[PDB]
RNA sequence: AACCAUCUAGUAGCUGGUUCCCUCCAAAGUUUCCCUCAGGAUAGCUGGCGCUCUCCGCAGUUUUAUCCGGUAAAGCGAAUGAUUAGAGGUCUUGGGGCCGAAACGAUCUCAACCUAUUCUCAAACUUUAAAUGGGUAAGAAGCCCGGCUCGCUGGUGUGGAGCCGGGCGUGGAAUGCGAGUGCCUAGUGGGCCACUUUUGGUAAGCAGAACUGGCGCUGCGGGAUGAACCG
RNA sequence: UGGGGCGGUACACCUGUCAAACGGUAACGCAGGUGUCCUAAGGCGAGCUCAGGGAGGACAGAAACCUCCCGUGGAGCAGAAGGGCAAAAGCUCGCUUGAUCUUGAUUUUCAGUACGAAUACAGACCGUGAAAGCGGGGCCUCACGAUCCUUCUGACCUUUUGGGUUUUAAGCAGGAGGUGUCAGAAAAGUUACCACAGGGAUAACUGGCUUGUGGCGGCCAAGCGUUCAUAGCGACGUCGCUUUUUGAUCCUUCGAUGUCGGCUCUUCCUAUCAUUGUGAAGCAGAAUUCACCAAGCGUUGGAUUGUUCACCCACUAAUAGG
RNA sequence: GUCUACGGCCAUACCACCCUGAACGCGCCCGAUCUCGUCUGAUCUCGGAAGCUAAGCAGGGUCGGGCCUGGUUAGUACUUGGAUGGGAGACCGCCUGGGAAUACCGGGUGCUGUAGGCUU
């Protein structure tokens, strides 16, 4: 029982009725994957933004 | 006409027959066969009130503005021509001499400039 | 022996030379590939005749090989031992090869191989032949009968150029004179003004 | 391969590196009064015959070498497992190669 | 079936050019990246270390992150149908500031300028681009001398 | 390895059959894993139920900018690798002679080497090198001002990022069009034909791929006749 | 699995090509490799620059050692090939052991799940170097493995049952013993005494397409034929036809197409063995050769072998082929 | 005009050979006591400044080689998409659009950033 093995034939046409969809686009990223240290920097920063609001 | 559109053209020719139209041909193809999309609607073309509910902000009240327009293309021609629906033409009178070809291989399709007046006739 | 030339006409595969890969391949026939009278000048022989393929199709060596000996017999007859000079330009290098069947059947089927054979263009010249221009008719009956080893059509052209050069004849004997092109041998060397100007006094003096 | 005996490296509780003497590892004694040996030895017990599998099927060579490095100060005499690529030959602190020699 | 091999393929896309072996020039180090420049992407064979994988090889992204020697750096793959947005650590000698976007921020500034001038005056500049139009009407002087006539030459064969 | 009944309606990835109308939508024979290749799962394709907004967003498209690419061709007087032909050299050396004992004395030579040339080539050689194509961008998520925080980094109230507060609308290429989103979900996983490129094979209505479209699911006019041809 | 079997492993891996200029792509297609090796062939720093060739110098010689000059890498870097490298990734010295401890993030295969492999960062202790730095194995691309069980190491760790102590066991975290049919059953043969479900997804006859092989036939004319190429032949080469051989293929049928030969019997094809009519001969006659029209009418009796085929005796006008 | 230290682009800057270089620098140059390293104070390290541009370096030169850039090669080869176009096949022609590479013949031979010199 020989068998055909592979093709990529009527594939195209299936991907495109539905659509090649973009990637959800979206302002604001996660920051995962940033170096630590800046990262425990700006939390710092924005624990004490309160101390210097008195100015603003 | 542009590069823009001029290339796509190129890109179907086999599939089209174009070219460059005179006035009467734009006057029998807007006022006997004109219908409008209002609402989404095909509607047809009686009365200058339906333009002028639609198109009274470009000073465009009636045929005759519209015809003015079109062959003068004019600022406004984006809204006139999405305005009217695909013109739904008959098959033509007197025969097609070879639907496959290009023109200058005795065809019909690709540009011949002038002789689609010809063709409309024929199918009008 | 061998098989016809009904299966190998075709320009059918990729070209497939002997190299590091295929080796264990027999030797090809035709090795001598010109003959006549080589130790010629350039003046002497000017009227060169070519023999033109017109199709996209693989001659065998070996039709090679029967078609110079036919010309060689013929000009011996005719124009004497030393009025010629024959060149073939066509080294084979394509090889081809043989399924051959011995109870496996048909599978692992990668042939060994054959022999040789030349792809070929159209407008290729085939053969060559320098001789003065008085023996010109003799040399197409040679050419004429050489058609016949060969498949398809090819045609028996006279050539323009003076000899196995890229110069036409009707100028060359005033670049010559006027120091120019300068006879090497069978070839002729093109002197430009480019070199620097001491080798252009020795070439007066 | 030959390795040296000493080797100066890390230590947990330490924190620093100290040396560490150099040992390879070895299986221990097969426990009778474990559990899993309970178990077998239960089930196995009485008619039925072999009720757990037997491998068969050997195929592959060399294994990883263990290294059991004890640390060499007296308070600690802690000692750790260090793991290593395969190996056939392997030998401890044997001749340590010379360079420019000549060959006889 | 073919292997799975990282650099399967890689046999000139990696090669340097003709003459241009050797060290690398130290501005491709000595040159800084922004958060959100966008930068494309080409591999080099010197550095072994963090070189891309050679389907990014081309593809163009926004950098998202930042290292000592180093970047990530997002960019769209198409898989069989659905693209990702997927992430790429590349040590810097691989890279480039893609200069596509200077022209157009050119012309932001360029409106604001032609903005702020031509308003006081009343003017309406074009502001938009317009495609290439039909070329308009002109006029052919034939000073003096007629049309050189060209003839079909008549066929002579060389070969 | 007898006969009767019971356990027994014993299991089956295998054949076979499976009961009224109309209306609406409408497929696959491909990926990866399996003692898997007459079978499943799993992604893919499909339907139904809805929901959030609409009367700014998206597109199998072009244009303008900007990168990427190493096939066809062409090349060997350029690299690598084969390869034919004659010229000029002296010894950088040698085989047969001949007057020479021999001898780079000479002597005919013919040999390899070196220099300018010349005929022919390359899926696993290439300096060059296209057409078709693949990407990214074409503005409010933007530009421009005024100012706070930092345990990071730093000659420097430096750099960088992050924080607040105001100000600019001709919305910044052509064309078209309503978008987004979440649940549950059956069947299929035996394929095939044609234009072009292409591999094995002498070839085959043969075997195995790419790109696109059809048949299978689809009747019609023509080709007398025909699953795939032309309309 | 181009019927199965016997044979290969294309059953997990890696390089180059096939690939049609992004990436991705198949055949028991091609050319090839792997189940290791390393105490340094790993890690820093300094200093050196290779292959090959030329001219010289006792023994010395084509080839031993010293010296000057040229030397874009023509050598070398453990291994397959491919890419990469010159005050270096090569070669020689000096000191060392980041081949260590530990969270998570990402890339490659991809279902975008795992293993493996690797890349960017971060926190500790270190190494080296005057110092900027560099280093968490081998210049890059392969060298390897789940549950369950056992085993070792680790904390003044938890439980061991009505309470308390102490042995033992069970827990917890991290390595190892191995599954190569490599996402992992624990496994030898025969049936011609045979049995059951099904299969034209799959052979052994016929039928179809192809014609290598076999059979027949053309073109050129170097030579035989005394002579003279072509009366009769025709090499080295080359173009076609046929489907009575043989092979290659699997579209049809496995809820059954009765499978070798002989006997008997009809008709049919022509590529003419003989007869009728005629051309040509190195045809005097006879006998014998080559070719055209032509297939209406004929083409035997027997020994041996199951034989078709083969070989032989005897008559004949002839004992042609399908 | 021109140079030094540190450079960016990395041959219009390289190679070969010939000619000329005012002033300070750059160089070569003479020594080994200490620091330092050698088979050897030649190289490397250190202490001097009588002599000289011979060389290095710089600039110019060569119907030079090369490299860089143009024309020619050529609207050829090749190619996206089309047709009841041809042809026994091989292959070929046309429409619509894109468009190359040698030989050959011309031209060119470093640009420049900071700080500091000489011509006081
Ligand atoms: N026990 C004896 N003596 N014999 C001969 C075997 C009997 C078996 N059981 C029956 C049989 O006939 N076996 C044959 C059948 C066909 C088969 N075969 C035929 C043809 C081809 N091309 N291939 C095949 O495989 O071979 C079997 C055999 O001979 O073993
Ligand atoms: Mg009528
Ligand atoms: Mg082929
Ligand atoms: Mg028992
Ligand atoms: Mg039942
Ligand atoms: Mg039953
Ligand atoms: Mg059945
Ligand atoms: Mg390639
Ligand atoms: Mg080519
Ligand atoms: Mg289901
Ligand atoms: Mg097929
Ligand atoms: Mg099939
Ligand atoms: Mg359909
Ligand atoms: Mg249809
Ligand atoms: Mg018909
Ligand atoms: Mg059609
Ligand atoms: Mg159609
Ligand atoms: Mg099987
Ligand atoms: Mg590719
Ligand atoms: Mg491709
Ligand atoms: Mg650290
Ligand atoms: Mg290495
Ligand atoms: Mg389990
Ligand atoms: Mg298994
Ligand atoms: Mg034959
Ligand atoms: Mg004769
Ligand atoms: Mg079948
Ligand atoms: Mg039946
Ligand atoms: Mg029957
Ligand atoms: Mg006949
Ligand atoms: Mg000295
Ligand atoms: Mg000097
Ligand atoms: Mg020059
Ligand atoms: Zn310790």
């Amino acid at each position: 029982a020989k068998s055909k093995n592979h093709t990529t034939h009527n594939q195209s046409r299936k991907w495109h009725r539905n659509g090649i969809k973009k990637p959800r686009s979206q302002r604001y990223e996660s920051l995962k994957g940033v170096d630590p240290k800046f990262l425990r920097n700006m939390r710092f920063a924005k624990k004490h933004n309160k101390k210097g609001l008195k100015k603003m | 006409l542009n590069k823009a559109s001029i290339n796509m053209l190129r890109i179907v020719e086999p599939y089209i027959a174009w070219g460059y139209p005179n006035l009467k041909s734009v006057n029998e193809l807007i006022y006997k066969r004109g219908y409008g999309k209002i609402n989404k609607k095909r509607i047809a073309l009686t009365d200058n009130t339906l333009i002028a509910r639609s198109l009274g902000k470009y000073n465009i009240i009636c045929m005759e503005d519209l015809i003015h327009e079109i062959y003068t293309v004019g600022k406004h021609f984006k809204e006139a021509n999405n305005f009217l629906w695909p013109f739904k033409l008959s098959s033509p009178r007197g025969g097609m001499k070879k639907k496959t070809t290009h023109f200058v291989e005795g065809g019909d399709a690709g540009n011949r400039e002038d002789q689609i007046n010809r063709l409309i006739r024929r199918m009008n | 022996g061998r098989r016809p030339a009904r299966c190998y006409r075709y320009c059918k595969n990729k070209p497939y030379p002997k190299s590091r890969f295929c080796r264990g391949v027999p030797d090809a026939k035709i090795r001598i590939f010109d003959l006549g009278r080589k130790k010629a000048k350039v003046d002497e022989f000017p009227l060169c005749g070519h023999m033109v393929s017109d199709e996209y199709e693989q001659l065998s060596s070996e039709a090679l090989e029967a078609a110079r000996i036919c010309a060689n017999k013929y000009m011996v007859k005719s124009c004497g031992k030393d009025g010629f000079h024959i060149r073939v330009r066509l080294h084979p290098f394509h090889v081809i090869r043989i399924n051959k069947m011995l109870q496996t059947g048909m599978r692992g089927a990668f042939g060994k191989p054959q022999g040789t054979v030349a792809r070929v263009h159209i407008g290729q010249v085939i053969m060559s032949i320098r001789t003065k221009l008085q023996n010109k008719e003799h040399v197409v009956e040679a050419l004429r009968r050489a058609k016949f080893k060969f498949p398809g059509r090819q045609k028996i052209h006279i050539s323009k150029k003076w000899g196995f050069t890229k110069f036409n004849a009707d100028e060359f004997e005033d670049m010559v004179a006027e120091k120019r092109l300068i006879p090497d041998g069978c070839g002729v060397k093109y002197i430009p003004n480019r070199g620097p100007l001491d080798k252009w006094r020795a070439l007066h003096s | 391969v030959n390795v040296p005996k000493t080797r100066r490296t890390f230590c947990k509780k330490c924190g620093k590196h100290q040396p560490h003497k150099v040992t390879q590892y070895k299986k221990g004694k097969d426990s009778l009064y474990a559990q899993g040996k309970r178990r077998y030895d239960r089930k196995q017990s009485g008619y039925g015959g072999q009720t757990k599998p037997i491998f068969r099927k050997k195929a592959k060579t060399t294994k990883k070498i263990v290294l059991r490095l004890e640390c060499v100060e007296p308070n600690c005499r802690s000692k750790r497992m260090l793991a290593i690529k395969r190996c056939k030959h392997f030998e401890l602190g044997g001749d340590k190669k010379r360079k420019g020699q000549v060959i006889q | 079936t073919n292997t799975k091999g990282k650099r399967r393929g890689t046999r000139y896309m990696f090669s340097r050019p003709f003459r241009k072996h050797g060290v690398v020039p130290l501005a491709t180090y000595m040159r800084i990246y922004k958060k959100g420049d966008i930068v494309d992407i080409k591999g080099m064979g010197t550095v072994q270390k963090g070189m891309p994988h050679k389907c990014y090889h081309g593809k163009t992204g926004r950098v998202y992150n930042v290292t000592q020697h180093a970047v990530g750096i997002v960019v769209n793959k198409q898989v069989k149908g659905k693209i990702l947005a997927k992430r790429i650590n590349v040590r810097i000698e691989h890279i480039k500031h893609s200069k596509s976007r200077d022209s157009f921020l050119k012309r932001v500034k360029e409106n604001d300028q032609k903005k702020k001038e031509a308003k006081e005056k009343g003017t309406w500049v074009q502001l938009k681009r317009q495609p290439a139009p039909p070329r308009e009407a002109h006029f052919v002087r034939t000073n003096g001398k007629e049309p050189e006539l060209l003839e079909p030459i008549p066929y002579e064969f060389m070969a």
